[PDB]
């Protein structure tokens, strides 16, 4: 997994690859690692995939109820505080490593969180097995006062570094841009640089190739009238 | 302290009656009449909705007839909200039994469980009893088609034909007169509707004031089908039996 | 007639214990007033020290709940302090859990929900107090939210509480009918306090010395109370025009 | 970590590096280890980042609630609340915290709370992995009642050496000055302190 | 304990269980009956850790007997086996799990069919024509795979069972002191006293 | 009247009737006397029988080697309170290697009785106690009421007709306080004190109960022929 | 009616009658007072000698909390002891967590909230005591008086019990005649006088005087009982004034 | 010792044109010992199909649990549960046992009754959803299944062509796994007809 | 302390009446009128913002509340009781549904959960019934648009159109004459405004009337783009201006 977050002029961008693995095997080639906590607060997760979604949905659910209770749009610091306290209580056993980003009435924010409950603040961050490849690109090309177009370019370049150089990461680049005073735009499969080439041969079988013992209609309908 | 304000819901009268149970039964006597009739080839459940309106959405409405599982259904007479609490408990018990034994719960076992829950509220806890009487219509492979009733005391009994709610004295006399053992479902449908038509406090019995259901082995071969009648289907059976 | 002793419905659909808690509210015989400026929210309250043996510095019905939120109470001091301690605890817990300062309107809602519970649960009595919360909220700006024993709460342009609330209310109503705006159009909080004291003097028909009043002021990022000498400076400015 | 707090004539100054490590990888090179638990009571954190952030958040909550009831807490009181958490949860925590604060009555004070959860009031304190390399330097160069400029130089030179020898320490040197005048943040970059 | 076998034939279920009980060094008993009658037409044999086996079997017996009295009705073999599986499936995630493997042989009076269920300590249930637990299947299944027919008589089933026990007595290192054999059919449960 | 249904209710004049009714149980109880000098402390108790076939109800309970009490009222309540004292005396010895001060024992009894006067559901204790003891500050005598009020005294009496013995002790105050190093004379004064409360009946061998504690005297109870010497 | 039968019930006035009945028990008790001096506080109490058999100086009424707070009360003595026991727990936990000894205003609220809590439910009875308490902290001397309702304020002088009107009048004279303040030793003398003067409401039985004090100069900010020569000097001063 | 490979077995699911297919082997074993050749691993609740690999006791337990839950769902909702909704229920149910999990590899397959859209999904033992367009695999021969499906699969196969593809994927994968085989079943699922076919395969 | 009221405060009287529920209904009768009308392509719920003081900012008091993105609620009776029910209803929609099935509950089932809470306050120890009647409007994929009434007893009924509170009897008669099964949403809003005018004494404008609809999906109110299947909430509260525009065509 490679995930990054980059601050820019009027907001923040997060990005991620789309490969999920079971040891050395690729379970899903087009995984969605950018999760929504609230409309304008999004986070990307690395580590135990069930933990990163479970913890994102629980906090996202409680954030929604909090937003309704207070009649205010949710804040990133609220999501951060609720995530870290939950993760600290479970002493690292919930293996969620998150980059939390968003915009709220206070402004634009970017934090990382780690399974034990440490949090950090940054203009650029990376997490996952491909974080060192991504951080190399970020440390080479990051500057202050980036534009929106520059930040998307930098973020996707950092994910590409993870895709090509880290075996844990691969396939496509997902992006989500959160700008102040605008709707958050989720760009699913922003880059697609890993389409499989056409195969040499068709493996469609002649009908009747497989040996069959018994055939029967399965009753999926309910008990019938009359 | 707090003792001052305690009604003491679970005590005997000098005559040996449970005050709250008796008063809950008085409440149920004002509820819409519900009738159950058992035949050789099925069971009929008929029930009257209480003084409705033209602006009530009938096709999505349910206040009398509830499904407990695929084989068992209940007709309600009393506080609807109290009934839904018990109905959900009964639905869970049926599923617990199915998970444990991998067989559908026998009708009497379900009825006994709900009745025992009602009993508890009369003996301990200091809470008011449930103001609900049920008619249970169900089928299992041991006793076949069965009708039961339970009331707030937690006592339950089996029936060939029975009524609960308003005008049960009049309704039970009419059923006792026209009921025969070799009766069939189509005949029982007619008896149930005729009985409600005579006992009702309304001016006339129409489709919008009724809920209707049948449990038939009129399901293709050895199996049982529950049919909760739609508004148009209640309108048709009223014309067929010659009431409207 | 035990429907009058605990919080259950009477045949008229009324809760008498809640109604009697409203009557306890005026037991102190103190009137309070709250108004909003451009950048601030001001709350004033009468101060009465009837015993010479009392230490007058400890007699107060204005509370500093958090750095940003202030609260004035109309009702007996035991119930006032009960509500104060709880509000302080709730504000602190909120900041810890959600990472930002509890808004004035949200605290008001929370305390109102707690009050609602006392009207429904029999073992708990209502508190005989009316709580007026003030702050300069970072999102909503100057804010006045008031809670009562029924569990009711609402925002206010300005408000008044106590035995003579109606006189003060009508006085404030008439001013805002003229100006046609939702606040006191004034830059400094000093002049907004002067407006508040002046309009209380007009409504009640009584003059005040420095020891007859109690003042609280909410600005951006802090709520504070004025000393007797700060109030004296305010009273001098009123008299000189 | 390399952290220290030093009392001087006008109050107290806290100092720290900015490096956070998971192993040999620097997970954050611009970390802020100087943390505010009250207006003029700050702390320096070393050990598990999760543990010290959890502790500092709880202390900040405790002192906020203390202030609402009893007014401004003393530095001794803040140290006691830190100690209570570190001592009672010693089996499950890895935290080494230095508490520094300014009263008007007590002026600048420094308390150090090592692993066990004990408290030690000192004229100055050093902690973190890098502190081992500057015990000699600090003992020789510390004087009581230094000026602000002298104390800034003492901390700058001290942490400079700690950073030079400890791989776990590095980045910028952050400082927070606590006096009657208020709260001042300072930062010193590598090109400055490396040539000292 | 050690060897427990089961075979379902045309009109009955036959359960065979060893008689030996060994306390490490010595054989303390050579006549032990590793079975309990759950209901008139349902028998359960068992093998596993000492103490837990009997404690579990008697606990199940008590529960099925309680059900029989409450409802005045005998549960089907399928229903009993499901109840037993759930108890073992519950047990496996307990503080201290029941280390007990069972075979349930019953005659369903409604369907007029014999039924054999094999359940291990984890709560793994399978309906089988013939079954075993432990190492018993390793020696006997190749014989059962060859000779078994669904239309076998009870006498043919006993003969095929003798061939299985003979192979066990030849190739197993442990002396299990023979087996007690019991038949479950429409008339109930009986013991073959000469085997 | 309307305010005596439970212990959680004050009357309009600020009285607690359930506590006052518990106090009334003590007045129905048999008389018991307590008095002390500077070296010793003595309890004298008139035991009450049900009839001529019955035994005489025991009145004195030992709490430690250096402490004990006499009771008047509900005997089972005295058993509960004396058991609590036994435990507290014992906690002090085991944890602190310290004999429990008589004054501190009074404070503990007061607080235990108080909790039963302020809470719903419970009831006040229906017994009065006279605690004697010898600790590091010499001889002591305490009087416990189930309202919670505990008082340190030179001498006192509780139970039916206790006013006669209390007046006698009030006269003799200057004499019996000076009886130092003479246990027999101090008991004589206590037996003469309790005699001012008798009517129709007199002190017999199975009627009289005496206890004593002092400088070099563990708390010991005398019954039967052991008190014939003082009759 | 029936509003006065249960605690925590509001009457149609908005009054808690049970709390008002608890005040009657306070008014029935012996007189106790408190005087705030220049650098501390003085407490005094009237102890009625019911009989000659009472051991002099032994039945101590004034109680210490922590080492810097004194507490005295009028009304049901056991209720007061229960309140002090809670106060001692509150002061212990405060010092445990925050290190510093509990400030007097902080301590005042702890007692206040606890007493107020006994007016919220019908399962408990209100406290039948008014408690005068105080001491010295980092911000100086403080004197408080706490009622059955949970109500408390700071005081220059305070009095409660059967002779409270007499005492209050005497305290008001001291406030007027000493705007600059009263010394600790003066306050002990004055406290003795006021109790002797307030004893006219309890003139049937004779009494025993008991005094305590906390002073920054005289006791180092610790609570101590006035004993021996200083107590006798105050008794003599008091006896001289009544004659 | 490893709970997920004591009993053995496999499940595979595929999408086609207006159809889905789900298939499983029939083996249950005790490590090396083959115990049953009739242990089906595919269940259905209305028109939603669920395959479960892994520890057999948990396979049985979860089937009974989801039957329980989908039956209560139907009574309250007055409609059959859909594949998308059921997928979330499986995920929720598995994650509630985060620190004491069922050792299983579930696979959901079905067609949404309202939109007509084919749907498949997979899970790890702890609830993480893998919702692929093409195919889902599970069990002790998942590696082998990934290899077969990746080469044999093409999009928009007709029901009768999809049958051949999924059957050959299962069979050849199972023959390279010691703990899978002993028979196989294939479900072909269309919007309102489902056909079930038992396959002839080597019995070693 | 401890809650020592573990017994029912609502009990059957000799006549079979549950007194406390009846008295709760009496409180609802005194409450301000609220109504709901169902159209073919939407539902409308409306009420009067009875301001307690002109100094009070009545925009800060919400009588019409969003429960889920596709479900809204309005009440008649005791405001505080309503507020806490909305809190509980919002939470139960998550805990007993969204955290299980990953989607918001259908209208009828959320109503069922609210009803259950109201029933329990009618039987549990040491509590009184809620003094409110709710009108809950909502939409879901398989049931379409719907409107439900929930009473203090916990009973609930589905309606085509209805009214509760002060002038409900007259309002329901007015609705019976105007309602048909071919109404478009705009027609239903028009009828809602006509009906509500009869029960209002003083000012009748966008600032004194609170009105919300359950209608088309609002992608503009979603807060993000990029997921085709997420199209936005069907609940929308009408603005003061939007109400006044429809009062000119009245
Ligand atoms: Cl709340
Ligand atoms: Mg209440
Ligand atoms: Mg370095
Ligand atoms: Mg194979
Ligand atoms: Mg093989």
């Amino acid at each position: 997994t490679t995930i990054v977050g980059v601050k820019f002029n009027n907001g923040v961008v997060i990005a991620a690859d789309t490969r999920s693995t079971q040891g050395p095997i690729v379970a899903d080639k087009n995984c969605a690692k950018l999760h929504r906590i609230s409309p304008k607060i999004w986070c990307a997760g690395a580590g135990t995939a069930a933990d990163t979604e479970a913890v994102t949905q629980l906090i996202g659910s409680n954030i929604e109820l909090h937003s309704l209770y207070t009649s205010r749009e949710p804040r990133v610091v609220s999501a951060l505080q609720m995530l870290k306290q939950h993760l600290f209580k479970y002493q690292g056993h919930i293996g969620a490593y998150l980059i939390v980003a968003g915009v709220d009435p206070t402004g634009s924010h970017l934090f990382s969180i780690h399974a034990h409950g440490s949090t950090d603040v940054g203009y650029y961050l990376s997490l996952g097995s491909g974080s060192l490849a991504a951080m190399a690109v970020l440390e080479s090309h990051w500057k202050q006062d980036l534009t929106k177009e520059e930040a998307i370019k930098l973020a996707s370049d950092a994910i590409q570094a993870g895709i090509w150089n880290d075996l844990g990461s691969g396939s496509n680049v997902d992006v989500c841009v959160m700008e102040i005073g605008k709707d958050a735009e989720y760009l699913r499969n922003y880059l697609t640089p890993n389409v499989r080439e056409e195969k040499q041969k068709s493996y469609k079988f002649p009908r009747g190739t497989t040996a069959v013992l018994k055939e029967s209609i399965v009753n999926i309908c309910d008990i019938q009238e009359e | 302290g707090s003792r001052r304000y305690d009604s003491r819901t679970t005590i005997f009268s000098p005559e040996g009656r449970l005050y709250q149970v008796e008063y809950a039964l008085e409440s149920i006597s004002h509820a819409g009449t519900a009738i159950g009739i058992m035949a050789s080839d099925g069971i009929v459940l008929a029930a009257e909705r209480k003084v409705t309106s033209t602006l009530l959405e009938q096709d999505t409405s349910t206040e009398k007839l509830y499904k407990l599982n695929d084989k068992i259904a209940v007709a309600v007479a009393g506080l609807t909200a109290d009934a839904e609490i018990l109905i959900n408990t009964a639905r869970i018990h049926a599923q617990n039994y199915l998970k444990t034994y991998n067989e559908d719960i026998p009708v009497e076992i379900l009825v006994r469980r709900l009745s025992d829950i009602k009993q508890g509220y009369t003996q301990h806890g200091g809470l008011r009893p449930f103001g609900v009487s049920f008619i249970y219509a169900g089928y299992d492979d041991r006793y076949g088609y069965q009708l039961y009733t339970s009331n707030p005391s937690g006592n339950y009994t089996g029936w060939k034909a029975i009524s609960v709610g308003a005008n049960t004295s009049a309704a039970q006399t009419l059923l006792q007169m026209d009921y025969k053992d070799d009766m069939k479902v189509d005949d029982a449908i007619e008896l149930a509707l005729k009985t409600l038509s005579k006992t009702t406090d309304s001016s006339a019995l129409t489709y919008d004031r009724l809920e209707f259901a049948t449990i038939r082995k009129g399901a293709n071969d050895g199996e049982v089908y529950q049919k909760i009648f739609k508004p148009q289907e209640i309108k048709d059976i009223l014309v067929k039996t010659g009431i409207t | 007639g035990y429907d009058r002793h605990i919080t259950i419905f009477s045949p008229e659909g009324r809760l008498y214990q809640v109604e009697y808690a409203f009557k306890a509210t005026n037991q102190t015989n103190i009137n309070s007033l709250a108004v909003r400026g451009k950048d601030c929210t001001v709350v004033i309250s009468q101060k009465k020290v009837p015993d010479k043996l009392l230490d007058p510095t400890t007699v107060s019905y204005i509370f500093c709940i958090s750095r940003t939120i202030g609260m004035v109470v109309n009702g007996p001091i035991p119930d006032a302090r009960n509500a104060a301690l709880r509000a302080k605890a709730e504000a602190a817990e909120f900041r810890y859990k959600y990472g930002y300062d509890m808004p004035c309107d949200v605290l008001a809602k929370r305390m109102a929900n707690l009050s609602q519970i006392y009207t429904q649960r029999a073992y708990m009595r209502p508190l005989g107090v009316i709580l007026t919360f003030v702050s300069v909220d970072e999102e909503l700006g100057p804010s006045i939210y008031k809670t009562d024993p029924a569990g009711y709460y609402v925002g206010y342009k300005a408000t008044a509480t106590g035995p003579k609330q109606q006189e003060i209310t009508t006085n404030l109503e008439n001013h805002f009918k003229k100006s046609k705006i939702d606040h006191i159009n004034e830059e400094s909080w000093e002049k907004v306090v002067e407006f508040a004291i002046t309009h209380m003097i007009d409504a009640l028909g009584t003059e005040f010395s420095k020891n007859d009043l109690e003042v609280g002021v909410a600005t951006k990022d802090k709520f504070f109370t004025l000393s007797a000498e700060n109030i004296e400076e305010r009273l001098v400015a009123i008299a000189e025009q | 970590t390399s952290i220290m707090a030093v009392t001087f004539k006008d109050g107290v100054i806290l100092g720290a590096d900015s490096r956070t490590t998971t192993g040999a990888y620097i997970a954050n090179r611009v970390t802020d280890k100087l943390t505010r638990v009250h207006d003029k009571i700050w702390c320096c954190r070393s050990g598990s980042a999760a543990d010290t952030q959890a502790i500092a958040d709880i202390v900040q909550y405790h002192l906020e609630l203390y202030t609402s009831q009893y007014g401004t807490p003393s530095t001794e009181t803040a140290a006691s609340v830190f100690k209570e958490l570190c001592y009672e949860n010693k089996d499950n925590l890895t935290a080494g915290i230095i508490v520094a604060g300014y009263d008007d009555k007590n002026k600048g004070e420094v308390y150090t709370i090592p692993l066990g959860g004990s408290v030690h009031k000192l004229p100055y304190a050093i902690a973190g992995s890098g502190s081992t390399f500057i015990y000699g330097y600090c003992d020789k160069n510390f004087r009581e009642n230094m000026s602000k400029e002298e104390t800034v130089d003492f901390i700058k030179h001290s942490l400079s050496q700690a950073i030079k020898w400890d791989g776990s320490s590095g980045g910028v040197i952050r400082m927070v000055v606590l006096t009657a005048a208020g709260v001042e943040r300072l930062i010193f970059y590598p090109d400055e302190y490396e040539q000292l | 304990m050690d060897i427990i076998l089961g075979i379902r034939v045309q009109d009955s279920v036959i359960l065979a269980s060893s008689k030996a009980v060994t306390r490490g060094i010595s054989v303390l008993k050579d006549s032990d009956d590793k079975t309990r009658q759950l209901s008139p037409h349902t028998l359960m044999s068992f093998a596993g850790e000492a103490g837990d086996t009997v404690q579990f079997a008697e606990y199940i017996q008590a529960n099925i007997q309680l059900y029989s009295i409450r409802e005045d009705y005998e549960l089907s073999p399928q229903a009993v086996s499901s109840f037993v599986r759930q108890e073992l499936a519950k047990s496996i995630r307990s503080r201290r799990p029941y280390q007990v493997n069972v075979l349930i042989g019953g005659y369903d009076k409604k369907k007029n069919k014999p039924e054999l269920y094999q359940i291990d300590y984890l709560g793994t249930k399978v309906e089988l024509p013939y079954g075993a637990h432990g190492y018993s299947g390793f020696y006997t299944f190749s014989l059962l795979d060859h000779h078994y027919r669904p239309d076998m008589t009870t006498e043919e089933g006993l003969d095929l069972l003798k061939l299985c026990v003979q192979e066990l007595e030849k190739r197993m290192p442990m002396d299990f002191k023979g087996v007690i054999v019991k038949i479950v059919d429409k008339d109930g449960i009986r013991q073959v006293d000469d085997f | 009247n309307n305010y005596d249904g439970d212990t959680v209710t004050f009357s309009p004049t600020g009285r607690l009737f359930q506590v006052e009714y518990a106090l009334e149980a003590i007045k129905q109880g048999s008389v018991t006397v307590g008095l002390r000098s500077n070296t010793h402390a003595v309890l004298v108790a008139l035991k009450r029988n049900a009839d001529e076939l019955s035994s005489y109800q025991k009145k004195i309970i030992k709490c430690d080697e250096h402490m004990g009490l006499s009771l008047a009222g509900l005997a089972p309540d005295a058993r509960v309170l004396s058991n609590y004292l036994r435990q507290q005396c014992n906690y002090s010895s085991l944890v602190f290697n310290r004999k429990l001060a008589v004054e501190r024992a009074g404070h503990l009894l007061c607080d235990k009785a108080q909790k039963n006067t302020q809470s719903y559901g419970g009831r006040p204790y229906g017994v009065g106690l006279l605690i004697i003891g010898y600790d590091k500050s010499g001889a002591h005598l305490l009087e416990f009421q189930p309202s919670g009020n505990v008082t340190e005294l030179y001498g006192t009496a509780i139970g039916a007709r206790s006013q006669g013995a209390k007046t006698y002790l009030e006269r003799t105050l200057d004499t019996f306080i000076k009886i130092d190093g003479n246990p027999d004379e101090l008991i004589k004064a206590g037996v003469e004190a309790i005699s001012q409360s008798l009517r129709d009946e007199s002190l017999t061998v199975d009627n009289l109960s005496i206890a004593i504690v002092g400088k070099d005297t563990p708390f010991t109870i005398y019954d039967g022929e052991a008190v014939a010497k003082y009759i | 009616t029936g509003y006065d039968l249960s605690n925590s019930v509001f009457s149609p006035d908005g009054r808690n009658f049970q709390v008002e009945y608890a005040v009657k028990a306070v008014e029935n008790g012996t007189t106790s007072i408190g005087i705030k001096c220049n650098d501390g506080v003085v407490f005094a109490v009237e102890k009625l000698i019911t009989s000659k058999l009472l051991v002099p100086q032994k039945n101590v009424k004034i109680q210490v909390v922590d080492r810097h707070i004194g507490c005295v009360y009028s009304g049901l003595i056991p209720d007061g002891r229960h309140l002090v026991n809670r106060g001692r727990e509150e002061a212990a936990s405060f010092k445990k967590l925050y290190k510093t000894p509990i400030p007097i205003p902080a301590f005042a609220d702890r007692l206040g909230q606890y007493v107020q809590a006994h007016t919220l439910y019908n399962s408990v009875r209100p406290f039948g005591v008014s408690t005068i308490f105080g001491g010295v902290d980092k911000n100086g001397a403080h004197l408080y008086m706490l009622e059955p309702s949970g109500s408390y304020w700071g005081y220059k002088g305070a009095a409660t019990g059967k002779g409270r009107q007499s005492a209050k009048a005497e305290l008001e004279k001291l406030v007027d005649h000493h705007p600059e303040g009263l010394s600790a030793r003066e306050a002990v003398k004055q406290a003795a006088k006021i109790i002797y003067l307030a004893h006219e409401d309890n003139k049937e039985k004779d009494f025993e005087l008991e005094i305590s004090w906390c002073s920054l100069s005289e006791t180092n900010g610790l609570h101590k009982f006035v004993k021996g020569d200083l107590l006798q000097e105050a008794i003599d001063f008091a006896q001289k004034e009544i004659n | 010792s490893d709970p997920s490979s004591i009993n053995g077995g496999i499940v595979v699911a595929m999408t086609g044109k207006d159809c889905v297919a789900i298939a499983c082997d029939l083996r249950l074993g005790s490590q090396s010992l083959g115990v049953s050749n009739k242990f089906e691993k595919i269940f259905h609740y209305g028109h939603v199909f669920l395959g479960i690999t892994g520890l057999a006791t948990d396979v049985t337990t979860l089937n009974e649990m989801f039957r329980y839950k989908t039956n209560l769902y139907k009574l309250k909702e007055e409609r059959a549960i859909e594949p998308e909704t059921f997928t979330q229920l499986v995920s929720s149910s598995l994650y509630e046992r985060r620190f004491g999990p069922y050792f299983v590899g579930p696979v959901v397959a079905g067609i949404n009754s309202k939109s007509g859209k084919p749907f498949i999904a997979g899970f790890d033992l702890i609830g993480c959803i893998d919702e692929a367009k093409d195919f889902i695999v599970s069990g002790t021969a998942s590696d082998q299944l990934f290899g077969m499906c990746e080469s044999l699969y093409e999009p928009n196969l007709e029901p009768e062509d999809l049958f051949e593809t999924i059957s050959q994927a299962l069979l050849n994968a199972a023959d390279r796994d010691a703990l899978s085989g002993w028979g196989a079943v294939v479900y072909i699922i269309k919007k309102d007809e489902v056909v079930k076919r038992y396959l002839k395969m080597r019995q070693d | 302390m401890t809650d020592r009221y573990s017994f029912s405060l609502t009990t059957f009287s000799p006549s079979g009446k549950l007194g406390q529920i009846d008295y709760a209904l009496t409180a609802v009768k005194q409450g301000v009128t609220s109504l709901g009308i169902k159209a073919t392509n939407g539902v409308v719920i409306a009420t009067e913002k009875k301001s307690s003081s002109p100094l009070a900012m009545s925009e800060t008091l919400s009588k019409v509340s969003l429960l889920t993105p596709d479900i809204g609620a309005v009440y008649s009776g005791m405001g505080p009781d309503y507020r806490v029910l909305v809190d509980k209803s919002r939470k139960v929609a998550h805990t007993s549904y969204k955290r299980i099935y990953g989607e918001y509950p259908p209208t009828k089932l959320l109503v069922s959960e609210v009803a259950k809470i109201m029933q329990e306050a009618t039987q549990s120890g040491g509590v009184r019934p809620f003094g409110v009647s709710l009108l809950i409007a909502g939409h879901d994929e398989f049931n379409g648009f719907s409107l439900y009434q929930v009473d203090p007893s916990g009973s609930y009924f589905p309606w085509k159109a209805t009214a509760i509170g002060k002038g409900s009897v007259a309002a329901k008669t007015f609705l019976e004459k105007r309602w048909n099964d071919e109404l478009e949403l705009e027609d239903a809003i028009h009828i809602a405004l006509l009906t509500l005018k009869e029960s209002v004494e003083g000012e009748f404008n966008g600032d004194t009337i609170e009105l919300a609809i359950i209608g088309d999906e609002n992608p503009d109110l979603l807060g993000y783009t990029g997921i085709p299947t997420d199209k936005g909430p069907r609940f929308r509260k009408l603005t003061s201006q939007e109400i006044n525009d429809r009062l000119e065509a009245l």
